RNA sequence: UGGCACCUCGAUGUCGGCUCGUCGCAUCCUGGGGCUGUAGUCGGUCCCAAGGGUUGGGCUGUUCGCCCAUUAAAGCGGCACGCGAGCUGGGUUCAGAACGUCGUGAGACAGUUCGGUCCCUAUCCGUCGCGGGCGCAGGAAAUUUGAGAGGAGCUGUCCUUAGUACGAGAGGACCGGGAUGGACACACCGCUGGUGUACCAGUUGUUCCGCCAGGAGCAUCGCUGGGUAGCUAUGUGUGGCAGGGAUAAACGCUGAAAGCAUCUAAGCGUGAAGCCCCCCUCAAGAUGAGAUUUCCCAUUUCUUCGGAAAGUAAGAUCCCUGAAAGAUGAUCAGGUAGAUAGGUUUGGAGUGGAAGUGUAGCGAUACAUGGAGCGGACAAAUACUAAUCGAUCGAGGACUUAACC
């Protein structure tokens, strides 16, 4: 449950290091995302010397919540921080390695690269 | 249960000196909700005395008042209302399962209209 | 919230129509004969159920 | 309770699970289905919780992995876990552990019994 | 068209064969027999009326008994009515059982919501609380009741009054399975009422 | 924006926001069409259409306006600029103080600036719920028809048809089929969570139970970690599916007036998210008081007939035990023809390893007996306790005509 002001730490190589929301795209009035979810937000602090750059708008892929998902079987997942990968026009990421798990609902969504990317799907 | 128009550490204390003056007294007059709420208190105390431990003799004595019934020529010690319930109350009812107390109605009080009964235990 | 009107003699018994009380519930005591309330200890021979109280 | 609950969900209930308490170290062999095939992935970590009756029992199991905690909930009677075996037996004294989310190691660490 | 009434007995969950889990709610139908037929040339329209429990002699009067006896069974705690139905079949006395449906159906539920009290108009209808702080003094009230120029408040302003116990039908909602012996019926999902309560189980309209 | 000065000065509270809506159509989106300087995709303009829908923030007291990010869309207006006996009080519009300016001055300024008391127990109508009475030509118990009324009505993206029709390319369809969402609505607590002040455990200070051990009172439930039933959303299930009849704008067939032509004059056919149905709920006080099945029957006294009272039948209640119900009435489950509530015996969730004794250690403490002990509201058995005994209400069915009679 991630709404706008939410503000979380992003999980990839790009100069970002952390996140806040602007809107959750895909409806009117929605009013959330969840994993897997793209959403349009800026950037509130940048490592020196890194591709993107601080005050920058750009949009992002949710990838692991502290309220995570249910399957369909009736098994949850929950992590412990809430994460975030900066992708570009089509779901490509800007960076080259992504740090940390991330959730398997990223690849019914068609996010491959990321996927492949990641040092764990769970 | 049912709250009696008092808070929760008032409503303990109630329930405490009304369940000590059946056993000492073995008849008591009180108004009707107050009465079958003590219902359950004193037989719940009964079937403890049933039992008839250490364990259940400390159990019980978390609850009765320390109060002395009469005293006797055994040295004249006197006896208390816990040593009444373990020692007279309790083999009284050695071949009854349950319903140790009974309900008369009376009438209602002249100052408040209260509904008054009277609860003694055969 | 203040009347606006007063309230005439005819208004006030119709609001008072149901303003009445109840008749008791009472029978007569086997025992004593004399009247008593149902489900209760009689008064006069103090008896229930045919059992001295 | 309601007894024909009971009666109905009899003949579903797993028997092949062993015997585990909230503390001990387990290992889950769950059958994960990608796009088309059919695998087992392991999840190994101390059991958190354990709560429910009867077929609508669950359990929670939390893993640090790569820097980041991860919990996992399963039902107990699910056949979608392959299997389950303990590894260890760890000593609490709690029912709960809720308190493990706030630390790291060296003081996440349970005993052993 | 099918039908039958039952008891909503509790709420539990299943494993399908696929894997995944899911919600079932279970109903037992047992001791229902058909009393009486309606037609088109006594009554106007067609109808089967059925009956529930049987319940002790002591409890039912006369009237129903009589009624009861005219098909040669004991009396029964509720009798409802099924339209759009076969009048064919039905035989007046026989019995009617749950095997009638089949694991894949989809069925109507019909009940009696459980009840709430005298119940304010947030809970009821779903308003919005004024502020709660910045020195507000409006928190969970009705509202507005109208503008000026009527003089009057209109209809279906919506007030506080006594909240549940309508009755409300929930449709298009699939069965699980059928246990004939216990004279149970596993059903996906919700039903109105509060256990115990009586739910009339019949054949989706749509 | 004004003109007038007709009601109100023995008082008709003012801007913006909040809560709650309702109406108009000069239609912002979605639906159906005509013309195009309409190749396709996208548009322009007009016609029919009010069913539903119509975002979250930065600045300003702001309405307005600009900007950021979305969206199918971010409509224009009325209702005392809708709504202060529903809320706020930032602005304006009270007494204090200061600036610029005007005045000799006291002071003033649709100039600015900081601070500044928002009262009321609802009588009548109105609105939302719930009861009592009588009526419905005998008295009762159930099941219902439906005049009439309310609710709902929204919409995106992806796949296929198809890289097909179209187009030099670039680009890229109509019509049809499927899948999955946003916002909204109803129900429910099996799952994830919330609460859970008579459930379980740890712990500080101090007083008490004569002392140790074990417990109790008070300190926000003293604090802290969990948590049953019940109530719940952020959780789960389901809905707006597919359609029928008559039409609006429009498109036609046959056809004269007016040897031709013409959709109209007589006569036929297509045609919308709109109308009436379908779907959900209320509904016979619908005084037009309806229908079906079943039960009780035709007593006794007086009456000038009309009619009255006075015991009953079927049935219902008083009173009592209660919850799946509830402000109180009402509803529902029961009253010994008994499992209605309490207890008792077995369980269950929940907490987590009781007291007593023993062993190891100088000691705090640890281990065993032992998944132990406790266990509000949850489950099943069991008349042990209380639903004892009684009392009250409740029909003998008017007349006329019409068919076997
Ligand atoms: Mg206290
Ligand atoms: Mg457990
Ligand atoms: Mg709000
Ligand atoms: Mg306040
Ligand atoms: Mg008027
Ligand atoms: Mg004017
Ligand atoms: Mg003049
Ligand atoms: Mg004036
Ligand atoms: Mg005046
Ligand atoms: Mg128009
Ligand atoms: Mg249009
Ligand atoms: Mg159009
Ligand atoms: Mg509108
Ligand atoms: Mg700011
Ligand atoms: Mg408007
Ligand atoms: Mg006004
Ligand atoms: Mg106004
Ligand atoms: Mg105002
Ligand atoms: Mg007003
Ligand atoms: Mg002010
Ligand atoms: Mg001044
Ligand atoms: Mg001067
Ligand atoms: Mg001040
Ligand atoms: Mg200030
Ligand atoms: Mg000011
Ligand atoms: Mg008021
Ligand atoms: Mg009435
Ligand atoms: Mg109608
Ligand atoms: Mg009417
Ligand atoms: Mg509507
Ligand atoms: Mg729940
Ligand atoms: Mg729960
Ligand atoms: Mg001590
Ligand atoms: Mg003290
Ligand atoms: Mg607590
Ligand atoms: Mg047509
Ligand atoms: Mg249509
Ligand atoms: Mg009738
Ligand atoms: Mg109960
Ligand atoms: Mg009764
Ligand atoms: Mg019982
Ligand atoms: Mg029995
Ligand atoms: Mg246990
Ligand atoms: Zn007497």
């Amino acid at each position: 449950m991630i709404q706008q002001e939410s503000r979380m730490k992003v999980a990839d190589n790009s100069g970002a290091r952390e996140v806040l929301t602007i809107k959750v795209l895909g409806g009117s009035g929605r009013k959330t995302a969840n994993i897997g979810d793209v959403v349009v937000c800026t950037v509130k602090q940048a490592t020196p010397g890194g591709v993107v750059k601080k005050g920058e708008v750009v949009k992002a892929v949710i990838v692991r919540t502290k309220s995570g998902a249910r399957r369909q079987d009736g098994s949850y997942i929950k992590f412990d921080e809430n994460a975030c990968v900066i992708i570009r026009d089509d779901k490509s990421p800007r960076g080259t390695r992504i740090f940390g798990p991330v959730a398997r609902e990223l690849r019914e969504n068609n996010f491959m690269k990321i996927v492949s990317l990641a040092p764990e799907v769970l | 249960y049912r709250k009696l128009g008092r808070t929760s550490s008032q409503r303990k204390a109630l329930l405490r000196d009304l369940a000590t003056d059946l056993i000492v007294h073995e008849r008591i007059e009180t108004t009707e909700a107050r009465a079958k709420e003590i219902r359950k208190v004193v037989e719940k105390l009964i079937t403890s005395g049933k039992k008839g431990d250490l364990h259940a003799r400390r159990q019980a004595a978390a609850f009765i008042r320390h109060e002395v019934v009469e005293v006797v020529q055994v040295k004249n010690r006197p006896v208390y209302a816990l040593q009444k319930l373990f020692d007279d109350v309790a083999p009284r009812y050695a071949e009854r399962q349950g319903g140790y107390t009974r309900i008369l109605k009376k009438g209602p009080r002249r100052g408040d209209g209260a509904p008054m009964v009277i609860i003694e235990l055969v | 919230a203040v009347p606006f009107r007063r309230t005439s003699k005819a208004k006030k018994r119709k609001r008072r129509t149901h303003v009445k009380l109840q008749l008791p519930g009472m029978n007569e005591c086997s025992n004593c004969g004399e009247y008593r309330l149902s489900h209760h200890v009689c008064p006069e021979c103090g008896q229930y159920d045919g059992k001295d109280v | 309770m309601n007894k024909l609950i009971d009666e109905i969900t009899k003949s579903q209930l797993n028997p092949d699970v062993p015997s585990f308490r909230p503390g001990d170290t387990v290992r889950v062999h769950a059958k994960v289905v990608e796009g088309t095939r059919e695998r087992i992935q392991l999840f190994e970590g101390v059991v958190i919780k354990r709560r429910g009756a009867g077929i609508s029992e669950t359990f929670t199991v939390r893993k640090i992995s790569n820097g980041v905690g991860v919990e996992r909930t399963f039902p107990v009677h699910t056949p979608r876990i392959a299997k389950l075996e303990v590894i260890r037996r760890g000593k609490v004294r709690r029912a709960k552990l809720y308190y493990l989310r706030n630390l790291r190691g060296k003081a996440a660490r349970i005993k052993e019994i | 068209t099918k039908g039958i009434l039952g008891r909503k007995v509790g709420m539990t969950q299943v494993f399908t064969e696929n894997g995944e889990l899911i919600p079932v709610t279970v109903i037992e139908a047992a001791q229902n027999v058909v009393l009486q037929k309606k037609t088109v040339e006594t009554d106007g329209y067609e109808a089967v009326q059925i009956g529930f429990e049987d319940k002790r002699a002591k409890l039912s009067n006369k009237p129903e008994q009589g009624h009861v006896a005219k098909a040669d069974t004991t009396p029964k705690r509720f009798i409802r009515e099924f339209r759009d139905v076969n009048l064919d079949e039905y035989e007046i006395g026989a019995e009617v059982k749950v095997d009638v449906f089949a694991e894949g159906d989809i069925i109507d539920a019909t009940g009696v919501s459980k009840g709430k009290g005298f119940q304010g108009v947030i809970k009821r209808h779903g308003q919005s609380r004024g502020p709660m702080a910045h020195g507000s003094r409006y928190h969970r009230r009705p509202g507005s009741m109208g503008p000026v120029a009527p003089n009057r408040v209109f209809k279906n302003k919506l007030l506080p009054g006594r909240m549940g116990g309508e009755q409300i039908t929930i449709q298009n909602l699939e069965i699980v399975k059928v246990d004939v012996e216990k004279n149970v019926l596993l059903v996906k999902g919700n039903v109105p009422g509060a256990k115990k309560a009586l739910v009339q189980i019949k054949t989706a309209t749509k």
